[PDB]
């Protein structure tokens, strides 16, 4: 039993013709406090794999070195760890919620909610999450924190079932989850302005996009707003 | 609800069939009895997983000590085996009220009481279970050794039919037992559905009932 | 001096091929297998006229459908039976039915080679152990202390297993009675005994479908003695 | 690996011995002579120093006779080492039964679990025998004054009169023909001492080359006292026999 | 000689002789050949029956879908080896949602067997084994030894006289490595091979054992009335 | 712990050194059980190169295991102690489980397991025993006599005999006892018993321990004058 | 469980102890014998924590029937009390202490006394002229400090014990269905066969 | 402080034919008042004609299907190949469960399958390991909603013959893979109206001697 401390507020995510993409602030909050400003939320595994973590920043970084010891273990008496035997977005899935199921069972959680996404050797679209309580799920469109309040449904206007996906470009899908990191901004009191994107495509590879940041966003209304209810001035 | 009593025919075993999850009503068509061997019953009430799981257990214990020994295990052995076990699980939260009844011919018919406390008590009348205090009240007050079988078997039927009503953690059917010394007889599956309405009818009882 | 687990030059294991010089001392055992059920019989050979012969528990029940006769150290084989009774009885409790006569023989051989430096030496004693199962109908193992088992149609074990094997080796065809089966059994074995077969120094056992595995009492075996004189001496 | 360089302590010889036992009953024989004779009032313990040297701090020293608790005591033929071990977990063992049933123990029982461990070093664990063979002298309320020997063996029997170490032989033959079922203990003290003085290998038996003690019923009234004898009691008693 | 009391003992020109031995007990195991194409991998196996009134020794274990072995020696030793293979398939299947590559499982075999060769008071195993398998790059067959030495080969044989069978393979390597996708000539190469070990007998109907796995085929064991069409 | 396999197979398929255990057996005093009609008797040979013996307090060679089951021994007498201390603990601990004594057979099964154990465990070598147990199953009127050896075999007898000229007084039994008549009463069967010993044992002085069991927990050790009679009585019976 | 007395009287130990055995507002029997022989001349009554009671009193009936047997020789009272309080002295810093109060009545053959002991759950053990567990004793020790006489004979004991049980049935909330009464003096246990 | 614990809400049901069984499932996974998945499957094909479900916390329904699924693979291996009789598998389950009697498995568990005389078999288990078999059963969220209406439609319980004055009972007769399909989808939409965790899609899979077929169905995605 732990309780989190340092923080990392909400992952989304979402299915597109080719691909995936995947998103995070790079925020580590400390309760209210925004402490740290130069965070990355998304650790890349291989180049067909993102994984995107929110929650407890310790138990984070615990996460990136057992992903960056398997990746090592892989290589070892293996000529095709490049090739044909290269860990699969699934492979790496698959090993988390396994880690993440036996910590809850012992009772000593890693307090994280997790996305794996990525593209399959077969040319097929990753998308699954897995949580401290080990539970998992699979969806066109996944979201952890604030993400699954007012990304999702968002990013469900775009994609809502799976016939939506072929119907889906890389340019609309990226749009959607821009706008959606916007939204997060306003309206999530443990966010920040400053964000990492990453898309997993099947013809150009993984795209990794650092220091983003939110534009285009409407405050003039405020000027308008006087008082609380009867004040004019 | 389950009962068992001695008389001068042998043992009466009486069970309801139903199954709760707090007030939801779970199964109306559970085994409640256990048949651990050709003279050897063993009664369900408290925890169903724990009941099953360890009277299933039991019958297995029973087999091992006839292939070690070439001889079926005697009811009182049979008995402390199971509150031995539930012994040494005290404290941890199983749920159990059992009663073995059977028929060895160096004890002749024997009711052994054994519930999860560790209690275990030889003796002639036991009821266990939520509606044990309503089959009492009927089978205590027309109770005597000399019961027909026939006669016996009906009282266990009219007790366990008696908690059904009352108590609302009891119903479905009635499942009823003969033990002798060839053995126990099963006296088949009695749903409430008919026999309440059979039983008002030809007894004239339940009169508290809008007939 | 050397160690238990060693192999001889010859790739064997001496531990092994000694405990089966000790198997050959042992009293005889034969059991034959048929599509009315398996026989099992064998050699109480009492060491003395003061022993009392039905004292000499040589057949073993393991299961209903399950039975075993042993050759050898048979005191080595109280483990073994011990294990394979509680292997029958908790398959049927994880899976509320019979186990299978082969998969009960490689529970029991999987004891056999885990000695060393578990227990000091492996066993000196073989099982023949036949049963019945829905999958495979009526089979006869035999079960070595080199953790090997082996299905038969007949098999002959203990001191006068070469010459028993040969008669058996003519007498079995695959459309044997239980009958016929029985009395091949007594007949075999007063051939290889020492001493001359009767009810009290010769036991028989079977197992069928119907009414699993029942060991014959003396009187049941005194007839089927009578009955093979019959036979034998009207040629 | 380790097998090579393993003397198997515990295994049985062709004619069914146990080597170890046997060899270790062969270091005993070469022990100081131990002698004790049980009266109708009381028990003697006797023992033979292994040959003093004259520079030997006489008193203090404490080779064969020990005291188990106030009713039990032991003469030891053999490794000294090896007894204090085997003594010091017959005291506890005494201690634990008095604990648990608030009454001494009784001396076959005491007597009993040591004989039991000695036979545990012959059975298993693959160590060398205790090199110690003991007479218990002691006092109970059940059976009143006993006498009992235990070997590296873990057997162990009752005597009214017994000798261990050396020229056992000889020592028993002496107390089967001087011994009587009615003697007293102040006739058991000099059968004692007239007994090693001629199975003696020395010249001569003097009072420093002497361990002493009697177990009688000889304070206040059905109560037991145990004595160790010191140095000036066994002399004095060695010129009242008129061994010197 | 004097050094071969125990397999933690070098000999003065640096054998181990416990481990030779071990060698020695799969040389008079009954003879089984493997061999493989670019689409499947075929076990062929001799089994040998005690006498005339006995079942004939299984040969060939499944390990997983797509894996499985053939055995020459103490079959006991095979059952372990085969048991600990299966688990490895299992654990790479359960936690990583992976079937365990042909490459590792031989690795995990060496290091399993190496174990017993280096510590006092343990034994080498006293078997060998073909694997067979279709991973995710292709057809495979590896040859086993006690010693720990695994083997990646296009085909190959163990036990009594499986020199004939071995040399036959060396020659006929062009013709059955490009038998692919065709389940029934790659079979026919095999019992071929095996053919080349056999005297003052030949395979009958419950003698023979055959296993193939495949792209589109799970590892399956053929035997008795399924192994006639073959002979 | 000490882990050595000191009973391991030879090339002839023997075991040297449960062999050698029966060696001990050997040379252990003599002990013969009879069983009569409605009865067991124990006889046991103490051997005479012994006076100045306490046989008030020397441990006597029958002891009982439960009030009902008695065991006697030929061997190493220090091992006995071991087997009869577990087979007193598992009686006591049958009563505690399946609410009823052992039976014979039970017993005998039990020490015969514990033999057995150690012929095939590390650092461990066999009992230099072979035990008599004798008794009645609890509301049995039957006789039971059983042997154990230190193999761990073990089988039941209506008359045998263990230890040092066992073969002598085990010739006698063989053409002396009836299996169609037991000693039909406990009379008979404890002169049967003596005059077995007289064979193989000397003068019948402290020589012969008898033990009697009966039915329902009936056990009485007899004193020198009654076995003396049935000395006495053996031999002004033998001038023939 | 709830009532066991034991009164000691000039020649023997009496021990009576309640029948009824009861869970939740149900009477399961009414002819409980809370009693244990654990020697010929040695009898202890047990009241305390369902299941406990029984396993206690078994337990100790195996180890005391074991050491008669070892020794062939009867345990004093004295001895048998002090394991008894050792095994509970143990027991109550266990993981799960046995929750069991006794009372042993013996007969000391040596001593010719007969002896009773009173010993709770957490091994305090006393030598009493009478004793009681639970709340019978703030029934039954006031009554007995004016009636007990050391010197009585068996039958004023068990006129003394009916007096005890009359008061018990008059002023106790619970119905304990009368009591077993036992009886240990030089010729070993009996049980009066009414009260 | 942590809980190990969850509800992902969704609702299974299961039914039995004279020759054939079905086990259906809503495929929505739900935590609070979000939903996770619209399409997550929790009823699965189990090898040996056997499908099974485990509702309620997802996490323990996925290692307990995953240790069934792992138990049917061993069965095989140490039983030369033989096939799970669905009575066999019912029993090893409760073992399964049993185990964590103590930390236990959240899940209502259901299997359906052929008994060994080609009946259509259902069984059903609480989360510790107590089991039954039954003709019909719902578990998990909307559990109180269906099972009542199954009684009715399945067993006919509290139907009477029209004009026999409630003497005669309506008789208990098997129904179609048609008929049992129609109450399926019926008892599902009924559901959805009235609870908030179950929608979005169904998933039924059918079991008879010939193996095991999938039929798929929209829910209301409110
Ligand atoms: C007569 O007197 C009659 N009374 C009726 C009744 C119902 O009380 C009963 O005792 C039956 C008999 C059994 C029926 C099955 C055959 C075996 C006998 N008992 C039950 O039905 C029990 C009732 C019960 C009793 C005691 C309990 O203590 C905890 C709880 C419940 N029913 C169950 O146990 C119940 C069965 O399945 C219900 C169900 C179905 C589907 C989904 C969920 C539940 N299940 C549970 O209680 C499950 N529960 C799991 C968690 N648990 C637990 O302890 O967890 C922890 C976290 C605390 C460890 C306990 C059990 O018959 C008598 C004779
Ligand atoms: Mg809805």
């Amino acid at each position: 039993t732990q309780q989190p401390i340092v923080t990392g507020t909400s992952v989304i995510s979402m299915k597109y013709d080719n691909g995936v993409i995947i998103a995070a602030d790079n925020l580590g909050s400390y309760g209210s406090l925004l402490r740290f400003n130069g965070v990355e939320r998304l650790i890349p595994v291989g180049d067909n794999t993102v994984v995107g973590i929110s929650g407890d920043i310790s138990d984070m970084q615990h996460i990136e070195r057992l992903l960056k010891d398997l990746v090592t273990e892989n290589a070892y008496d293996n000529p095709l760890a490049d090739a044909e035997e290269a860990l699969e977005p699934s492979y790496i899935f698959e090993y988390l919620a396994t880690v993440m199921y036996q910590r809850r069972s012992k009772m000593n959680p890693l307090w994280n909610a997790i996305i794996v996404a990525g593209v399959q050797s077969n040319g097929d679209q990753f998308l699954r999450y897995v949580n401290l309580l080990g539970v998992t799920y699979s969806s066109p469109t996944l979201a952890t924190g604030f993400g699954a309040h007012m990304a999702n449904p968002l990013l469900r206007k775009v994609v809502d079932r799976e016939s939506d996906i072929p119907k889906t470009t890389v340019q609309v899908a990226e749009e959607a989850i821009v706008n959606a990191m916007r939204v997060l901004y306003y309206r999530d009191a443990r966010s920040s302005r400053n964000f990492s994107l990453a898309i997993i495509d099947k013809n150009t590879g993984l795209t990794f996009k650092k220091n983003l940041q939110v534009e285009n966003m409407k405050w003039d209304f405020a000027k308008d707003i006087k008082g609380y209810g009867t004040q004019k001035i | 609800t389950t009962l068992a009593f001695r008389f001068q025919g042998g043992i009466i075993v009486a069970v309801d069939s139903r199954a709760t999850a707090g007030n939801w009503v779970a199964s109306q068509t559970v085994k409640k009895v256990i048949e651990i061997n050709p003279f050897l019953l063993g009664t369900m009430a408290g925890g169903a997983a724990d009941c099953q799981f360890w009277e299933t257990w039991l019958g297995s214990q029973c087999r091992l000590h006839e292939l070690r020994e070439k001889e079926r295990i005697s009811v009182a052995a049979a008995s402390k085996i199971l509150s031995n076990l539930v012994y040494q699980y005290k404290g941890a939260g199983l749920s159990m009220g059992t009663m073995i009844c059977g028929y060895t011919r160096k004890e002749g018919p024997t009711i052994y009481y054994v519930d999860s406390d560790g209690t275990r008590l030889k003796g002639d009348i036991f009821c266990v279970g939520s509606g044990q205090t309503f089959a009492y009240g009927v089978l205590d007050s027309n109770y005597k050794w000399d019961l027909s079988v026939e006669d016996a078997l009906y009282l266990g039927k009219r007790s366990i039919l008696a908690a059904a009503h009352r108590d609302a953690y009891s119903g479905g059917s009635v499942n009823l037992y003969h033990v002798t010394e060839d053995g126990w007889i099963y006296h088949g599956n009695h749903d409430v559905g008919e026999l309440f309405w059979k039983v008002k009818e030809e007894e004239g009882s339940f009169n508290n009932v809008i007939g | 001096d050397r160690g238990v687990s060693t192999f001889s030059p010859e790739g064997r294991l001496f531990q092994v091929e000694y405990s089966l010089e000790a198997i050959k001392l042992g009293s005889t055992a034969i059991g034959i297998a048929t599509k009315e059920g398996v026989v099992l019989g064998v050699e109480k050979r009492a060491t003395s006229p003061l022993l009392e012969s039905d004292s000499i528990e040589k057949i073993v029940e393991i299961d209903r459908h399950i039975g075993c006769a042993m050759s050898g150290l048979t005191a080595d084989a109280r483990s073994m039976i011990e294990h394979a009774r509680t292997a029958a009885v908790t398959h049927n409790l994880y899976y509320d039915e019979d186990i299978n006569v082969e998969s009960l023989t490689q529970s029991v051989c999987d004891l056999a080679l885990r000695f060393g430096e578990l227990m000091s030496r492996p066993f000196g004693v073989a099982l023949l152990i036949a049963g019945h199962d829905a999958d495979d109908g009526y089979q006869l193992f035999h079960a070595e202390p080199s953790g090997t088992f082996y299905r038969y149609n007949a098999k002959a074990i203990g001191s006068g297993s070469e010459g028993a094997q040969a008669e058996l080796l003519n007498e079995w065809h695959s459309s044997l009675t239980l009958k016929e089966a029985e009395l091949l059994v007594l007949k075999i074995l007063k051939q290889v005994m020492e001493e001359k077969l009767d009810e009290n120094n010769a036991q028989l056992s079977c197992i069928t479908k119907q009414d699993g595995f029942k060991i014959y009492d003396n009187e049941k075996t005194a007839e089927l003695i009578k009955e093979l004189k019959e036979k034998e001496a009207a040629e | 690996g380790s097998r090579r360089y393993d003397s198997r302590t515990t295994i049985f010889s062709p004619e069914g011995r146990l080597y170890q036992v046997e060899y270790a009953l062969e270091s005993i024989s070469h022990a100081g002579t131990a002698i004790g004779i049980m009266a109708s009032d009381g028990i003697v313990l006797a023992a033979e120093r292994k040959v003093t040297s004259t520079l030997l701090e006489q008193d203090t020293s404490t080779e064969k006779l020990y005291k188990l608790n106030d009713k039990i005591a032991v003469a030891v033929a053999g490794l000294t080492a090896d007894a204090e071990i085997l003594i010091n977990t017959a005291r506890i063992h005494a201690q634990n039964y008095l604990k648990t049933y608030n009454e001494d123990i009784p001396v076959e029982i005491l007597v009993r679990r040591l004989s039991d461990i000695k036979q545990g070093y012959t059975q298993h664990g693959g160590l060398r025998p205790f090199g110690v063979s003991f007479i218990y002298a002691g006092y109970d309320d059940r059976y009143g004054y006993q006498l009992y020997t235990s070997n590296p063996s873990g057997n162990y029997t009752g005597w009214k009169a017994i000798s261990v170490g050396a020229n056992t032989s000889a020592a028993q033959t002496l107390l089967q023909m001087d011994y009587k079922d009615d003697m007293k203990v102040d006739d058991a003290i000099e059968l004692a001492l007239k007994t090693l003085s001629k199975t003696t290998d020395s010249s001569a038996l003097t009072y420093d080359r002497l361990e002493f003690a009697t177990i009688r019923k000889g304070a206040n009234d059905g109560e037991v006292y145990q004595k160790i004898f010191k140095p000036q009691e066994i002399k004095d008693i060695l010129v009242k026999t008129g061994i010197t | 000689n004097n050094y071969d009391g125990d397999t933690v003992t070098f000999s003065p020109t640096g054998r181990l002789f416990q481990v030779e031995y071990a060698l020695e007990a799969i040389k008079q195991g009954s003879v089984t050949v493997g061999l493989r194409s670019n689409t499947h991998a075929v076990l062929v196996a001799l089994k040998r029956n005690a006498d005339e009134l006995s079942s004939y020794q299984k040969k060939i274990i499944k390990c997983d879908e797509h894996m499985g072995l053939s055995l020459a020696g103490l079959a006991p030793d095979a059952r372990v080896l085969s048991n600990y293979l299966r688990q490895q398939c299992n654990y790479s299947s359960l936690v990583f949602n992976r079937k365990l590559a042909v490459e590792r499982a031989g690795h995990l075999l060496c290091d399993k067997a190496q174990k017993n060769t280096q510590s006092y008071g343990g034994r080498p195993y006293g078997v060998g084994l073909l694997i067979i398998g279709y991973d995710k790059s292709g057809a495979h067959l590896l040859e086993f030894q006690p010693s720990g030495n695994v083997t990646e080969l296009y085909g190959t044989a163990i036990g009594a006289r499986s020199q004939g069978a071995k040399t036959y393979l060396e020659r006929t390597l062009d013709t059955f490595i490009k038998i692919d996708g065709n389940p029934d000539e790659l079979i026919k190469a095999g019992v071929e091979a095996i053919s080349q070990s056999l005297r003052d007998e030949s395979l009958t109907v419950d003698n023979l054992s055959i296993a193939i796995v495949g792209k589109d085929t799970p590892f399956t064991i053929y035997d008795g009335e399924a192994v006639a069409k073959y002979i | 712990g000490y882990d050595r396999a000191l009973s391991i197979f030879s090339p002839d398929g023997h075991i040297f050194q449960v062999e050698y255990a029966l060696e001990a057996v050997k040379r252990g005093t003599c002990a013969v059980g009879v069983k009569g009609k409605n009865c067991v008797v124990l006889g046991c040979e103490r051997r005479s190169t012994l006076k100045l013996q306490d046989t008030r307090i020397t441990p006597s060679k029958v002891s009982k295991i439960d009030s009902h089951v008695v065991l006697s021994f030929s061997g190493l007498n220090a091992d006995s102690r071991i087997l009869i201390e577990k087979a007193r603990v598992e009686a006591q601990s049958h009563r505690l489980t399946l609410e009823d004594p052992v039976t014979v057979e039970y017993l005998t099964r039990y020490v015969a397991g514990v033999q057995q154990r150690y012929t095939q465990s590390g650092g461990v070598r066999p009992f230099g025993v072979s035990t008599l147990i004798a008794g009645f199953d609890p509301r049995d009127d039957e006789p039971k006599l059983y042997q154990t050896e230190p193999s761990g075999i073990y089988s039941s007898w209506s008359a045998q005999t263990i230890g040092r000229n066992s073969k002598t007084v085990r010739e006698f039994l063989e053409k002396n006892y009836d299996r169609k008549e037991p000693p039909a009463t406990v009379e008979e069967c404890v002169k049967l018993t003596v005059r077995s010993l007289l064979e193989v044992v000397q003068t019948g002085a402290k020589n012969i321990e008898i033990t009697v069991v009966k039915p329902d927990s009936d056990i009485v050790a007899l004193s020198s004058e009654e076995i003396n009679q049935y000395v006495t009585q053996i031999e002004q019976e033998k001038q023939e | 469980m709830d009532i066991i007395l034991g009164i000691r009287v000039q020649d023997s130990v009496i021990l009576a102890s309640s029948k009824a055995v009861t869970r939740g507002i149900s009477v399961l029997k009414d002819s409980d014998d809370k009693t244990r022989q654990l020697s010929p001349h040695t009898l202890m009554s047990f009241a305390g924590e369902a299941g406990d009671t029984v396993q206690f009193a078994e337990y100790i009936q195996a180890n005391i029937q074991l050491y008669s047997i070892r020794e062939d020789y009867e345990l004093s009272p004295q001895a048998v009390s002090s394991f008894v309080r050792q095994e509970l002295a143990k027991s109550i810093r266990s993981r799960r202490p046995y929750q069991v109060n006794v009372l042993i009545g013996g007969y000391d053959k040596k001593k010719n006394k007969p002896e009773l002991y009173q010993i709770d759950y957490l091994g305090t053990k006393v030598e009493l002229p009478y004793g009681a567990h639970g709340y019978s004793g703030f029934y039954t020790f006031s009554l007995l400090d004016h009636h007990y006489r050391p010197d009585m004979t068996t039958e004023e004991g068990l006129d003394l014990l009916k007096l005890c049980v009359q008061e018990l049935e008059k002023r106790m909330p619970m119905d304990f269905k009368g009591v077993i009464v036992k009886i240990v003096d030089k010729d070993g246990i009996r049980q009066v066969d009414d009260f | 402080q942590f809980n190990p614990y969850g509800d992902n809400g969704g609702t299974i049901l299961g039914i039995a034919g004279e020759d054939f069984a079905v086990l259906a499932g809503d495929t929505r996974n739900i935590t609070d008042y979000s939903i996770n998945s619209r399409y997550e499957p929790k009823v699965f094909d189990c090898g040996d004609n056997i499908v099974m479900s485990a509702n309620g916390f997802a996490a323990d329904g996925d290692a307990l299907v995953k240790r069934f699924k792992n138990s049917v693979k061993w069965y095989h291996f140490d039983h030369n190949d033989k096939k799970l009789s669905i009575n066999s598998a019912a029993r090893n389950i409760q073992h399964l469960l049993y185990g964590k009697r103590f930390f236990p498995y959240y899940v209502h568990t259901i299997i359906a399958g052929l008994d060994e005389d080609g009946k259509g078999a259902v069984y059903s288990f609480d989360p510790v390991g107590s089991y039954e078999r039954e003709q019909c059963r719902a578990g998990g969220a909307a559990a109180s909603l269906i099972m009542p209406f199954l009684d009715n439609q399945v067993n006919f319980k509290n139907q009477y013959e029209p004009g026999t004055n409630g003497k005669v009972k309506k008789p208990l007769k098997y129904l179609s893979v048609e008929e049992v399909i129609k109450l399926v989808r019926d008892s599902f939409t009924s559901a959805t109206e009235r609870h908030i965790q179950v929608g979005d899609g169904l998933e039924i899979l059918i079991v008879t001697k010939d193996g095991v077929r999938k039929e798929f169905y929209e829910l209301k995605r409110d």
